[PDB]
């Protein structure tokens, strides 16, 4: 019944400053060491912090030292680690891990909140529908597609037909060029089901609060 | 800084098979504080092996933890297709706290060939500052391949970008977008658009390709 | 912080190993034994050693290792309205030194006075005898042994003293032999841990060596098994009583001398990160064995005894010096190769007491090197002056009436001063400096918190174990006689004067501190509650 919920989390700029909290239940907290380790989005473990029991022995990673502050308070069962002077590197996922215990290493760990340290301004997605050429129009199923261009920052929701079809969907991770990240899918579908039917693409950029539609035109 | 580094980095198994994964140390290690951990595509770790060798609840007997001194490892007597997953090892001997280049686990299937399919520009951003043509290699493995860019059999080679997708959980195959993106005015002027996909299953490149025209 | 360590762990351990290994694991455990049901008796021995001694001796050494100052200072460090316990626990140990080192002193003596062909504690035909010898012991008063009186007209020279004020010459004979002995002591604790942690690998393993020989000596003999028939039989009818468990609970803790000052002063000199946990169970573990074995060692030779010289053995199986200096060295003038058994049964017993006083001596230097910086600079020329104090004060414990004064100070000096005192140290940490604060600095160290064991054990178990003792201590409490010698009205006074000097320096310091810190009641009781690295 234990559990850990990471929170704050989100876009900074370089030299900003941010706090992200932890909440503990199912034990009591009081009485087991928190730590905090963050994941780079190329998906590296890095230990942050590690705060005791009661927060009196406090260890830190040679590369947040003095920049980043761990903390909590017992009778909120609240663990906090605040942020300043902030590098870019210091984008991931922010894990809260219980590890009371040395040889037996981290038991718990929570959902994670992630945060994104740019300068990259925040732009809403060109959504465009990719509608395959009028030639060899014959196969068995036919695919097409959806392309998601020129947004930022992470993340962005795609699905077909409100999220009706999902079979023989493809829908691929995005990527970043010159503070950009442009997205694409593909939907393949059976020839018998096209272009007779409403196929749509549905893109939903929380950031910006765009939400777009878009149907696939054969012409 | 003690610097843990896992061998080797992707690890193809499939189901049955006896794997091996490997921790090397740049410092020794206590043996009862080196641990590792499973990490599942989207989501958070979970504590497999503390101390070495003690697994943690829930864990199957089929994982075994061995090794000591500045080498450890971590096997698997058969391997099962959930335990499609990537392993870290971590240190609790001294501080800073280091974890492993960890171990990404992905499962053997026969080789596939990309049933591919090329997208010309959108009539919507042809209205934009310009054009970027989309091609798909869906369904195929393994997961390198090498795309060619044409526009009039010559090869266009900057401004394109792909992505893969990650191991399918059904049919554990792989999937490409490349996506070729130039300007209006260097769009209306060749014709032919050629996206050549070169993959260890065929002996001459699948092309799709497509005139502007038609 | 650069504060010198052990040169190997293996030194620190045979340290402490060869402190809480004394006499009385010799001379009280395995009478205890005999005493309170046999085999049975290891119950209240081994509960109060798990429920009360072994958590309480986990904790003393705990402390050194984290706070790594001296008793003083440490105690100072962490709760400054109760820093008089630490000192206390120095005082006690100051005390102690006075007659502790009479016992080896002793020992010394019956060493060299071994050198010879024919042991003298034998005959009854001598200039010292009386008519009133026997051969052996016996269940008589005024008829002694012919050892019981070698003991007292030769030795110790006692029957000419008429009390405690009558003190006669000085045996100087003896005088030299307490110099050897805080001699030895000079010679192997001025250097600092460097050799004092190579000495201890003499005299914490030269007991096992000699005790090995002696246990395979005493099982070898007539009637041996019938000592260790009177060593182990069981009679469980003793744990439905309730002074056995008081004589197991006591014994345990002087058998471990936890909170003396001793084990906090040898562990504030292990590496931080050392796995004390591992340290506390495996040395106690050592101790109770020990005790275990000379349990064997001395029943062993106690049967054969009642076997081949016709005593009966609740004459001889006894506890403290009349065993280890009349009864034993009795028995082994019989046995072919006397001279080899009493050369080497001495030098253990001197081995016993020696590195035991080592750590009650290294405790005060430790204790006061760390809060008087004047002390660490030039220490070698310290403890010369304070032991030519401890041997100038030692000259009477070397005259004709010594003994008398020796007894005084084992019934009083710290006989109840330190059991309120670590009473003191134990509620100073399970409520002033919490079990919550504590468990994650071993935490810190040892990598693991202390289970909920050590938690409820430091908490409600080991502070009602020590009133335990203490209840019962008092009640049985009369005036201090000896044979038939009742000590002076004076005399006990005197005593408790020794044993309160202590004790009332815990408030004593509790009032100082508490009228020379500013602020309100309430801002000075939390001012005064906050340690020092906060
Ligand atoms: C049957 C009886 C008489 C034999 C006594 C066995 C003696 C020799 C045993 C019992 C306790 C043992 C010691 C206990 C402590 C340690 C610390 C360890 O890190 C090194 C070995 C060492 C130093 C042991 C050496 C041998 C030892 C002293
Ligand atoms: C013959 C002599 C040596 C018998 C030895 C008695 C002692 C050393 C034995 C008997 C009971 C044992 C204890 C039983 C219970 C526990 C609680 C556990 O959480 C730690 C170990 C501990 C504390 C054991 C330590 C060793 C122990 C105290
Ligand atoms: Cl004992
Ligand atoms: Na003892
Ligand atoms: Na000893």
């Amino acid at each position: 019944e234990v559990q850990l919920v990471e929170s704050g989390g989100g876009l900074v700029k370089p030299g900003g400053s941010l706090k992200l909290s932890c909440a503990a239940s199912g034990f009591t907290f009081s009485s087991y060491a928190m730590s905090w380790v963050r994941q780079s989005p190329e998906k590296r473990l890095e230990w942050v912090a590690e705060i005791s029991s009661g927060g009196r022995y406090i260890y830190y990673s040679d590369t947040v030292t003095g920049r980043f502050t761990i903390s909590r308070d017992n009778a909120r069962n609240i663990l906090h680690l605040e942020m300043s002077s902030l590098r870019s590197e210091d984008t991931a996922m922010y894990y809260c891990a219980r590890g009371e215990v040395r040889q037996r290493g981290f038991d718990y760990w929570g959902q994670g909140t992630t945060l994104t340290v740019s300068s990259a301004k925040t732009t809403a997605p060109s959504v465009y529908p990719l509608a395959p050429v009028c030639g060899d129009t014959t196969g068995s199923s036919v695919t097409l597609g959806c392309l998601v261009k020129g947004y930022f920052p992470e993340p962005v929701t795609l699905t077909w037909n409100s999220g009706s079809l999902s079979s023989g969907v493809h829908t691929f991770p995005a990527v970043l060029q010159s503070d950009l990240y442009t997205l694409s899918s593909s939907v393949t579908v059976t020839s018998s089901t096209w272009p007779s039917q409403s196929i749509t693409c549905n893109v939903a950029h929380p950031a910006s609060s765009t939400k777009v539609d878009k149907k696939i035109e054969p012409r | 800084e003690n610097v843990l580094t896992q061998s080797p980095a992707i690890m193809s198994t499939s189901p049955g098979e006896k794997v091996t994964m490997t921790c090397r140390a740049s410092s020794s290690v206590g043996s009862s504080y080196l641990h590792w951990y499973q990490q599942k595509s989207g989501a958070s770790p979970k504590l497999w092996i503390y101390s070495t060798s003690n697994l943690a609840s829930g864990v199957p007997a089929r994982f075994s933890g061995s090794g000591s001194g500045t080498s450890y490892s971590l096997t698997i007597s058969s391997v099962e297709a959930e335990d499609a997953a990537t392993y870290y090892c971590q240190q609790f001997s001294g501080y800073p706290l280091t974890f492993g280049s960890g171990t990404k686990l992905e499962m053997k299937r026969a080789d596939a060939a990309p049933t591919v399919s090329i997208f010309p520009p959108s009539s919507e951003q042809l209205t934009s500052g310009g054009a970027s043509v989309v091609c798909f290699l869906n369904n195929f493995y393994p997961k390198d391949i090498n795309v060619k860019w044409k526009i009039d059999g010559s090869e266009r080679q900057n401004g394109v970008l792909n992505s893969w997708t990650d191991q399918d959980s059904k049919d554990s195959t792989y999937s490409m977008s490349s996506t070729l993106t130039l300007t209006k005015d260097e769009y209306e002027r060749h014709n032919s658009y050629t996206c050549e996909a070169t993959h260890k299953t065929s002996t001459s490149p699948i092309v799709k390709s497509f005139n502007r025209n038609e | 912080d650069e504060r010198e360590t052990w040169s190997g762990k293996v030194d620190f351990l045979l340290s402490v190993i060869g402190f809480a290994v004394d006499l009385a694991n010799v001379w009280r455990f395995p009478y205890l034994c005999y005493k309170n049901g046999g085999g049975a008796f290891l119950v209240p021995y081994g509960i109060m050693l798990a429920v009360g001694g072994i958590p309480l001796f986990y904790m003393e050494l705990a402390l050194g290792q984290h706070n790594r100052k001296g008793a003083i200072t440490c105690w100072g460090r962490l709760v400054p309205l109760f820093k008089g316990i630490g000192y206390a626990v120095v005082l006690i140990a100051f005390y102690v030194g006075f007659y502790y080192n009479v016992i080896i002193a002793w020992s010394l003596r019956f060493f060299f006075a071994s050198f010879t062909n024919s042991l003298p504690w034998t005959s009854c035909n001598n200039i010292w005898n009386t008519p009133n010898c026997r051969p052996f012991e016996g269940h008589v008063e005024g008829f002694q042994s012919a050892a019981s009186e070698y003991f007292n007209r030769y030795i110790l020279e006692l029957n000419r003293s008429e009390g405690i004020h009558d003190l006669g010459a000085i045996k100087w004979d003896m005088a030299l032999c307490l110099l050897i002995v805080y001699l030895i002591c000079y010679f192997s604790l001025w250097k600092g841990i460097s050799t004092s942690g190579k000495v201890v690998w003499f005299t914490a393993l030269f007991p096992y060596a000699v005790l090995l020989i002696l246990l395979i000596r005493g099982l070898t003999l007539p009637g041996s098994f019938l000592g260790i028939q009177y060593y182990l039989t069981p009679n469980f009818s003793a744990i439905y009583k309730a002074e056995v468990w008081v004589d197991a609970a006591t014994q345990v803790f002087f058998s471990l001398g936890p909170g003396f000052g001793v084990l906090l002063a040898y562990a504030s000199y292990n590496k931080y990160h050392n796995n004390v946990y591992k340290d506390a169970l495996l040395t106690s573990f050592i101790n109770s064995a020990t005790s275990f074995i000379a349990g064997f060692v001395i029943f062993s030779v106690l049967g054969y005894m009642a076997h081949t010289l016709g005593v009966r053995i609740e004459d001889v199986a006894t506890e403290g010096p009349g065993l280890v200096f009349v009864v034993y060295p009795a028995a082994i003038a019989t046995m072919p190769a006397s001279t080899f058994w009493a050369l080497i049964f001495f030098m253990m017993l001197a081995t016993l007491g020696l590195d035991s006083s080592f750590g009650g001596m290294e405790a005060i230097i430790t204790a006061l090197s760390d809060e008087f910086p004047k002390i660490k600079r030039n220490r070698e020329l310290f403890v010369a002056g304070l032991f030519s104090l401890y041997f100038v004060v030692g000259l009477a414990s070397c005259t004709q009436g010594g003994f008398y004064f020796f007894h005084l100070l084992d019934r009083y000096a710290a006989g109840y001063s330190i059991l309120v005192a670590v009473f003191f140290e134990a509620i100073a940490v399970s409520w002033i400096y919490g079990t919550n604060r504590f468990s994650e600095d071993i935490r810190d160290m040892i990598g693991f918190p202390p289970g909920r064991y050590w938690q409820v054990c430091w908490r409600f178990v080991a502070p009602i174990f020590l009133l335990f003792i203490t209840v019962y201590g008092l009640i049985g409490y009369e005036p201090l006689t000896y044979a038939d010698y009742v000590y002076p009205s004076w005399a006990n006074a005197l005593g408790w004067c020794i044993a309160g000097s202590s004790v009332v320096m815990i408030p004593a310091v509790a009032i100082f501190k508490l009228l020379s810190t500013p602020g309100s009641l309430r801002q000075r009781f939390t001012i005064l509650t906050t340690p020092w690295r906060d």
